[PDB]
């Protein structure tokens, strides 16, 4: 059932098509008569479905392009390890990680940008990085820069290997279509062989390298007298003098005497008091447990030997009275359409990246991660933005599936057919819950603005005023704070200090505090739910109304990416599935901006700060989230106006590049509105006026200048809007937290 | 003087190639209003949004032209 | 109701009729063209105004031309 | 005579700033070189050099020399571009080498583009620079 | 007249007739097929062309011709024998789409000139000529 | 077994789901003052207004500018009377424009023919006025006469 | 032979031109920095 | 709060009249005007 069959040399390797742009499309191959050809060259460069109609060639192109993307990512990772190896103070940071800032990028002194080399400690001048690579390498057991140089060399070798594999799987031995249809083998080798074996190898590394090196690091040994990780394996006496259950061999693993491994495979739960990160024994035990679980899960599906599932009878058996036929047709949908697979995978990866962001702040996995507030804020913000972008792309590719890969013949009375049949009931109730959430999440802020403006502090929605305490989240917090010893009897502490306990503090700064939730947290969580729901509304409305509507019934023939059907029916502007992604990008900007604003204010006001010797915690802003995060004027004054005092006074200092990027993002946000507000027919006429002035001086170009198309005008406007807003928030966050953190 | 291959300038104001010179592809001898098919180097605006192609020929009358 | 007017610079390529989604247009015989036919718009009260016919016209300026006028329940294309 | 603008050497606000001029390059005395090089300009009450733009001499270095230098370079760029655009017209396949630039022709246009004002004056007096209003596409009124 | 037809096997959707279909006007499409196949309604979802002749009701004419385009193109049996009617709530039925029995893209005798101008579109009167009158420059 | 069917006519844009029209929602929507079989207008409006005036003395009595003041229940009564009067003016002008026959759905196959005329909607509006005033005053009297009534202490400790 | 046509394309040549121009300006402002005006 | 200016009770009557009463009257009358047939 699952075998390897390939075609030998299907595409010759020649440079003749490199000099012929637009070869992949028939319409692009006639030649650039207008400048719309140039933008169509890039808009349809990766759309492999519009290029060829054969699914085998499309899957071959996708498989070979994944290797090139992996080569690009490996070049990036090798560059980061090379910057850690050559242009960083990592060896200086390992000696004193509480008073030396992580820096891995020096700036060349050709103009006055030598001021951008911040004084970070240890006689090193450079840009204070916030990527968290230094804490990652400390958790990996890397002690010297030569181990980073070797990893950079290995990353270059792996990137070249991935480039060679991408050339090989498209020009020498390219797999057939049925090599892709057996997703059973693919999923078994991705669960057990990629996630399972990868986490098992990382569990073994954390047993043999990360745990002894990090225990010697926390015990007070300088890193250049710390032994290299290979004599821990070559000489097990040095490995067994600490955590003395390595004196006995591997036989307690095989006789199921796992309990004697409890000294280095713990379930402590909380944070390390020395470093502020998670216990690396907990991480090694976690990786071993999920490695066993993923390897077990990778034996579920039938590949070649009769045992296993076929992922179709699972779908065929799942059917109810409210649905009828069930999941019949979904296996063919997910094994014949790449866009449905991308819509599922991109949504789950986006929600996964958001889970990563929401987890790494509360349970910091790395030593001295929670101490450096800039790293924690940057990784939270970065992973929220990446996750939301992936979720909106999932909505996009669901819309592309619906008009280009959906077949009504294979979908009669299944789940997808019935979703299309009651899409009005779906979208109208989603519209109602969006309106309800908008009123009862934002009108609370409007009411609070009004009563704080009218001198009525007792009529507000505050802790002193009418309370709106989130009793369910507080009950869940009380359940998690009491979870250790009652519902998790073998945990030393809770999973995080967020839900309760005491202030975990490292050095003089707070690693983590309990995060109490009040009226402001209730109101901002309802705004989070509201903005997420409206993004869901636009994206799901684009998905369900992608093929047809009451307005335009023949909308599948127009395609995924078309501007409009015309000024008729009142004006059918932005009816396509693409334009719902275009609007959902604005709404994910709004949603994730409110999310990272809630994070950057709640942690600065109620978690982050210094510890007085008396024991009390003096936070960064002073606990003003309880009384000012209930009003829009409080969010404008005590968060946006107050905390941007660092980004605007950064000029003539080491953080002036952040003020430059702040102004640059303001420029790009304002620049977006020229494309967003205007339309094509203005600019075509303006270019017509310019063409005559070129014709007057024999400056007529051969490629005739056209204005950007309506979809391209919207794409340029939304890309500039997101870029200018995100660069602005990045600059504001980083310059604030590199001054107060 | 209007014959196939002769370069000719358009006198229709509303045309894309008003006061521009194109070649003659064919002239129809039957009694139709616009018999002279003229093909141009440049392309018209015609097409959907985002279309990289456009038409480059049209029928014209005798009085809508002048021979260069 | 919208006004769909067909002018005499029509080559009879029938692209406007095939592009029309509400059967507003049709072909009538015409002695003034090589194709022997011109577009006509009899049931122009069904015109929504999408200008798909104006999109498909291959003339330098369009022989078929839609003028958006009074709005009815069919010009709006309302199912309700 | 600009009595409000003092020379930077005689200005007592420029000399306070000129101690703390930061180095821009790897050269250690780059701040001192900037301080001595900017002293010939005119400084206001702030202590920062000002540029007077009216074409006078002893202040022609503010605008007239950089302006004439830019005019020469921009005329070079525009004339080489116009020469390449004209040269690729009358050879029946112009969009393909509009999109994929013919390098051996572009090099010969570029390196012989230093004599752009002589060729511009020749094309202006010859009438081959400007297209007559009859032979040019004009939009309807 | 009286529309003898059976309805395709459809599970019912929410995109179909609203309240104005029984009060202002609704539309119908009848088509004869010699085989049983699956089609997509403009209403939403997929339904079954049963063997023989079919009758469907829609709220708009555009939905009926969006169905008729799906009946003509994209089907191997190549169904052209479809007729589109308009039903007012009084009971009157107006036969609409193939009025001559032939499709509008094919020329037929007996059709007269509608909306045809015997003038160039550039040779239109200026609005300043037609000020303060009901006539607009495209008349 | 398809529990989600159509209403008998599939090409009408509605579905007969359990929530929509199964057995318990056809009754209790056909047995509400609107859609009940035997009631005349100025009786449907009376019942609807009484229920509405009674429920609307909940976010005005304990949620207002005067809710910490002994005039708070009286101000809530006056606000409920004002809202009922505004809604009666809205009903009266909606009828005075001219009403059509109400929309027949799967849940309500028979709509009241007496509300399809302007005279019926005037009786409905008058009944709504009398019912709203009566319900608001009854809720005011019930909330005011024990003067504490600790059920009002609930949902005012919540709405503190 | 087909590689030189790809290197003769508009993006490759505009990137080479912009890198050459930026490198010339950067090498000028390194060796001769801080030229606000001609002396 | 009543003012020290003459006829301080006139804001207590005209402001609710111009802010509540006559806008309700104008919206009712304009609604009947713009929604009446023929
Ligand atoms: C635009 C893409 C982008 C960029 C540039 C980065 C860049 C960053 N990430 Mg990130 N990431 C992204 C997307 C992105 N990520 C996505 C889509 C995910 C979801 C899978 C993650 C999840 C992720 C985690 C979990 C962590 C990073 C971290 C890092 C930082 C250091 C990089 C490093 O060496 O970490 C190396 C880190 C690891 C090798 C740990 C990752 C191991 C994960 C848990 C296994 C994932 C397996 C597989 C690939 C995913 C399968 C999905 C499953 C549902 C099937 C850096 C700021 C790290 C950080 O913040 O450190 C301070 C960190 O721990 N990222
Ligand atoms: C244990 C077996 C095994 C392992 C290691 C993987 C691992 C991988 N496969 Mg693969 N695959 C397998 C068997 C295997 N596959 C089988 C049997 C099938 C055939 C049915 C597939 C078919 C398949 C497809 C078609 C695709 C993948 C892709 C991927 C990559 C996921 C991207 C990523 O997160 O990389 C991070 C992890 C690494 C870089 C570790 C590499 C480990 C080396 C190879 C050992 C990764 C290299 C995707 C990809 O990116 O293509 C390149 C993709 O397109 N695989
Ligand atoms: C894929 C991961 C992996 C790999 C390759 C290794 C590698 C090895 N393990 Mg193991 N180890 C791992 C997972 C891993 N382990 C995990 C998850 C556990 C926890 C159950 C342990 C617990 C462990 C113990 C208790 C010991 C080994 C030891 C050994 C060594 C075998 C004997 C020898 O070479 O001397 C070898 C280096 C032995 C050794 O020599 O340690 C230095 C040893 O005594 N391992
Ligand atoms: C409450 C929801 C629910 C119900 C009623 C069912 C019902 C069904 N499941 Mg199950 N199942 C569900 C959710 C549920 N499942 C979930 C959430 C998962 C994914 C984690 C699965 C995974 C699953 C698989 C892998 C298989 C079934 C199958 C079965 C069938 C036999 C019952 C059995 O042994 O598994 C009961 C299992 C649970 C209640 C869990 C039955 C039709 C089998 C099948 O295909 O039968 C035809 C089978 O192969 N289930
Ligand atoms: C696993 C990820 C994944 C994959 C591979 C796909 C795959 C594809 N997408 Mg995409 N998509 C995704 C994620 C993904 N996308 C996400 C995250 C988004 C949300 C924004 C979408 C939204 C989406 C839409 C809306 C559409 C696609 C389409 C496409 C197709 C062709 C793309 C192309 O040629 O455009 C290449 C175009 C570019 C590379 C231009 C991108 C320009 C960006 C804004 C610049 C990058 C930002 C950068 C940091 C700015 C620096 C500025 C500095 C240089 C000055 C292809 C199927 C298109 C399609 O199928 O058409 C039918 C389509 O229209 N995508
Ligand atoms: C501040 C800017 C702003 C505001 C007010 C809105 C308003 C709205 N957006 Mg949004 N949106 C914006 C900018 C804005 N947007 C921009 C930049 C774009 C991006 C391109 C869009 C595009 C967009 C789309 C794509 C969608 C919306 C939708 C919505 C609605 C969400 C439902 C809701 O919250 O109702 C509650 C209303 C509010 C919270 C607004 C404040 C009103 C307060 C709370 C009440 C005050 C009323 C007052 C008492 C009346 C008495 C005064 C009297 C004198 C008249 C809402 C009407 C969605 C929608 O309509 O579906 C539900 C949707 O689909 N938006
Ligand atoms: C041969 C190239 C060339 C030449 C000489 C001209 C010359 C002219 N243009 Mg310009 N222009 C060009 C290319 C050119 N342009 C291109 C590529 C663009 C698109 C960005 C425009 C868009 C444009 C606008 C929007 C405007 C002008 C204007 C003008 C006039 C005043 C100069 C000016 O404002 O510069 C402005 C120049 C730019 C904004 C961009 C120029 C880009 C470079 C410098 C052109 C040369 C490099 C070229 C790409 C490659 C050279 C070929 C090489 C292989 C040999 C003048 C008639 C203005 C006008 O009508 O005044 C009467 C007017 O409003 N032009
Ligand atoms: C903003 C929401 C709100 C508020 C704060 C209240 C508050 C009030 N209502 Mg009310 N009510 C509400 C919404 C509201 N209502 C709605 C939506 C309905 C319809 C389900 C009702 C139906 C209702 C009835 C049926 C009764 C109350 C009663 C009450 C009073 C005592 C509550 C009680 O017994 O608690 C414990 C109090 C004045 C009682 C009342 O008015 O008696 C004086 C009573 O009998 N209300
Ligand atoms: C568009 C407006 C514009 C203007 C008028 C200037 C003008 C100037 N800038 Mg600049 N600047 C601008 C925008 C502009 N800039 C922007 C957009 C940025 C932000 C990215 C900067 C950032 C910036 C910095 C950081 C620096 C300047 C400096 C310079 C000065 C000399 C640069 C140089 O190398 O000259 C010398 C060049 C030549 C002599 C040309 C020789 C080679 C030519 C091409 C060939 C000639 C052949 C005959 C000059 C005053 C530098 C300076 O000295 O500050 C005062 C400096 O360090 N600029
Ligand atoms: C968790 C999600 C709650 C889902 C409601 C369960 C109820 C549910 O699962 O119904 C159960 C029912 C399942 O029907 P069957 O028994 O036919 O299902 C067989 C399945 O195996 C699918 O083939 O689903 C439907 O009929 C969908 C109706 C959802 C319509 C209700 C709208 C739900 C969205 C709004 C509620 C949101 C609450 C969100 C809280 C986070």
């Amino acid at each position: 059932k699952a075998k390897v069959i390939v075609d030998k040399d299907p595409v010759p390797t020649s440079f003749e098509k490199w000099g012929k742009p637009g070869h992949f499309d028939r319409t692009l191959a006639r030649g650039p008569k207008t400048t719309t050809w140039i933008w169509n060259l890039h808009a349809d460069a990766h759309d492999f479905d519009s290029q060829t109609s054969d699914l085998e060639d499309i899957s071959r192109k996708i498989f070979s392009a994944h290797f090139g993307h992996l080569a690009v990512v490996f070049v990036w990772l090798s560059g980061m390890y090379f910057h850690g190896a050559k242009f960083s103070n990592y060896s200086a940071w390992l000696a004193d990680p509480l008073n030396i800032k992580p820096s891995a990028q020096v700036v060349w002194p050709v103009v006055g940008q030598d001021i951008l080399n911040a004084d970070v400690g240890g006689g090193f001048h450079g840009i204070q990085i916030t990527s968290g690579f230094f804490q990652l390498w400390r958790a990996s057991g890397i002690t010297n820069e030569y181990q980073l140089y070797c990893t950079a060399i290995g990353g270059l070798v792996m990137a070249g290997l991935m480039l060679f594999a991408g050339w090989f799987h498209y020009h020498k031995a390219a797999p057939k279509l049925e090599w892709f249809q057996n997703v059973e083998s693919m999923m078994n080798h991705h669960l057990a062989g990629l996630l399972g074996l990868g986490s098992l190898g990382w569990a073994g590394h954390q047993i043999h390298v990360s745990l002894p090196i990090n225990k010697l690091l926390d015990a007070g040994v300088a890193p250049n007298e710390i032994p290299l990780p290979h004599e821990f394996i070559l000489d097990p006496a040095k490995m067994a003098e600490l955590y003395p259950s390595f004196a006995q061999g591997l036989t307690p693993f095989f006789t199921l005497n796992w309990g004697v491994y409890s000294d280095f495979l713990t379930f402590k739960g909380g944070l390390n008091p020395v470093t502020g990160g998670l216990w690396l024994s907990d991480t090694a035990h976690h990786h071993l447990a999920i490695a066993v679980l993923f390897i077990i899960a990778g034996h579920m599906y039938r590949t070649n030997w009769g045992i296993g599932h076929n992922m179709k009878e699972i779908l065929e058996g799942h059917k109810g009275p409210f649905t009828g036929e069930g999941h019949k047709g979904l296996y063919e949908i997910l094994t014949t359409s790449w866009h449905a697979q991308l819509a599922i995978n991109l949504a789950l990866l986006g929600s996964l990246t958001i889970i990563v962001a929401q987890h790494m702040y509360a349970m910091p996995p790395y030593p001295y991660l929670a101490t450096d507030y800039g790293t924690q804020l940057s990784i939270f913000t970065h992973h929220m933005w990446i996750g939301g972008f992936l979720i909106v792309g999932a909505g996009a590719h669901a819309s592309i599936f619906m008009v280009r890969d959906y077949d009504p013949a294979k979908n009669v009375n299944n789940l997808l057919d019935r979703v299309l049949r009651h899409r009005d009931a779906i979208i109208s109730h989603l519209n109602w819950v969006c309106i309800w959430l908008g009123f009862h999440s934002f009108g609370l802020y409007i009411h609070n603005d009004t009563m704080r403006a009218l001198g009525r502090p007792q009529d507000m929605f505050s802790d002193s005023a009418i309370q709106l305490q989130p009793v369910f989240a507080q009950w869940i917090q009380g359940l998690h704070a009491a979870a250790a010893g009652a519902t998790a009897p073998f945990a030393s502490a809770g999973v995080s200090p967020v839900f309760g306990g005491e202030v975990v503090a490292v050095g003089g700064k707070v690693a983590m505090m309990p995060i109490t939730l009040g009226t402001a947290d209730f109101m901002v969580h309802h705004i989070h739910a509201f903005t997420i729901h409206v993004t869901v509304l636009i994206l799901l409305k684009g998905v369900l109304y992608s093929r047809s509507s009451r307005l335009i019934p023949d909308k599948a023939e127009l395609g995924f990416r078309f501007p409009c059907d015309g000024p008729g029916r009142g004006g059918t502007c932005q009816v396509s599935g693409w334009d719902h992604v275009f609007l959902g990008l604005f709404w994910m900007y709004n949603s994730l901006s409110i999310v990272i604003f809630h994070f950057s204010w709640k942690m600065q006001s109620d978690v982050w700060g210094t510890v007085l010797p008396d024991g009390s915690v003096s936070h960064i802003t002073g606990g003003n989230f309880a009384q000012s995060a209930i009003t829009i004027n409080g969010w404008l004054r005590d968060f946006l106006w107050a905390q941007a005092a660092n980004v605007i006074n950064s000029y003539g200092s080491a953080l002036s590049a952040y003020g430059i990027m702040f102004l640059a993002g303001h420029f790009v946000f304002a620049f977006s509105l020229m494309f967003l507000f205007s339309g094509r027919g203005y600019w075509q006429e303006l270019i017509e006026s310019i063409v005559w002035a070129h014709n007057k001086l024999k400056l007529a170009p051969a490629i005739q200048p056209r204005a950007l198309s309506i979809v391209q005008g919207r794409a340029v406007g939304v890309a500039h809007y997101l870029l200018g807003g995100i660069v602005t928030t990045w600059a504001f966050f980083l310059c604030r937290i590199l001054s107060v953190g | 003087a209007i014959q196939r291959g002769s370069k000719v300038r358009i006198l229709r104001k509303e045309s894309y190639w008003y006061k521009d010179v194109g070649t003659v592809a064919s002239v129809d001898k039957s009694g139709i209003l616009y018999p002279v098919i003229v093909r141009f180097d440049k392309v018209n605006y015609n097409g959907f949004s985002g279309s990289a192609t456009g038409v480059n020929t049209n029928n014209f009358a005798e009085h809508e032209l002048e021979e260069v | 109701s919208h006004s769909v007017k067909i002018y005499d610079t029509c080559i009879g390529c029938t692209q406007c009729v095939r592009a029309c989604p509400l059967d507003v247009l049709e072909m009538v015989p015409w002695d003034g063209c090589k194709a022997g036919q011109i577009a006509s718009s009899p049931r122009t009260e069904d015109c929504v105004g999408c200008k798909r016919c104006e999109t498909a016209c291959p003339t330098d300026f369009l022989s078929i031309r839609v003028y958006l006028g009074a709005e009815t329940t069919r010009s709006m294309g309302l199912a309700y | 005579d600009l009595s409000h603008l003092t020379p930077c050497s005689e200005s007592p606000a420029y000399q306070a700033k000129a101690k703390s001029f930061r180095n821009t390059t790897s050269d250690p005395e780059s701040g001192q070189k900037r301080a001595e090089s900017y002293a010939e300009a005119l400084c206001g009450p702030e202590g920062y050099p000002h540029l007077v733009v009216d074409g006078r001499l002893d202040h022609a270095g503010d605008f007239i020399i950089p302006g004439l230098l830019f005019l020469y370079v921009a005329g070079w760029i525009g004339w080489v571009g116009r020469s390449y655009l004209i040269a690729i017209r009358e050879e029946k396949d112009t969009e393909m080498k509009e999109i994929i630039i013919d390098v051996p022709l572009a090099i010969n246009k570029m390196l012989f583009g230093f004599m752009w004002p002589l060729q511009a004056f020749g094309e202006f007096t010859s009438g081959k620079l400007t297209v007559k209003d009859s032979e040019i596409p004009v939009s309807p009124r | 007249i009286q529309l003898t037809g059976t309805m395709p096997k459809f599970g019912g959707s929410t995109g179909g007739l609203l309240s104005a279909a029984d009060r202002e006007e609704k539309y119908a499409i009848t088509w004869t097929s010699k085989t049983e196949q699956v089609f997509e309604m403009p209403t939403g979802g997929a339904a079954i062309m049963n063997e023989g002749e079919n009758l469907l009701y829609f709220a708009r004419k555009e939905q009926c011709l969006a169905l008729g385009t799906q009946l003509r193109t994209k089907f191997k049996p190549k169904i052209e024998d479809y007729k589109i009617y308009r039903i007012y709530p009084t009971g009157e039925t107006q036969y609409l789409h193939p009025a001559d029995g032939v499709f509008p893209e094919k020329v037929n005798e007996g059709r007269e000139f509608h909306g045809k101008k015997d003038r160039n579109i550039g040779k239109n009167p200026e609005p300043v000529t037609l000020k303060f009158s009901g006539k607009t420059p495209y008349d | 077994i398809d529990v989600v069917n159509h209403g008998g006519d599939p090409q009408v844009g509605n579905l007969s789901t359990p929530i929509n029209g199964s057995a318990f929602t056809k009754a209790f929507i056909n047995a509400l003052p609107a859609y009940r079989k035997g009631l005349s207008p100025n009786r449907r409006g009376l019942e609807v207004g009484m229920a509405h005036g009674y429920l609307l003395y909940g976010p005005f009595a304990v949620l207002g500018p005067l809710r910490l003041t002994e005039y708070g229940p009286t101000a809530g009564l006056l606000a409920t009377i004002g809202l009922v009067s505004i809604l009666t003016i809205c009903l009266s002008i909606y009828g005075a424009v001219g009403v059509s026959k109400p929309t027949e759905t799967l849940t309500t196959p028979e709509v009241p023919m007496d509300l399809a005329t302007k005279e019926g909607w005037s009786e409905f509006a008058g009944g709504f006025l009398l019912g709203g005033c009566g319900g608001a005053f009854f809720a005011f009297f019930l909330c005011q006469t024990p003067h504490l009534q600790p059920l009002i202490e609930v949902a005012s400790n919540i709405w503190s | 032979k087909g590689l030189t046509t790809f290197l003769s394309t508009a993006p490759v040549l505009i990137t080479a031109l912009l890198v050459f121009t930026a490198g010339l300006l950067i090498e000028f402002n390194r060796f001769y920095p801080d030229l606000l005006f001609h002396p | 709060i009543l003012g020290d200016f003459a006829a301080s009770f006139l804001p207590a009557i005209l402001v609710p009249a111009v802010g509540l009463v006559m806008p309700a009257v104008v919206m009712g009358l304009l609604f009947l005007q713009i929604e009446s047939e023929a």
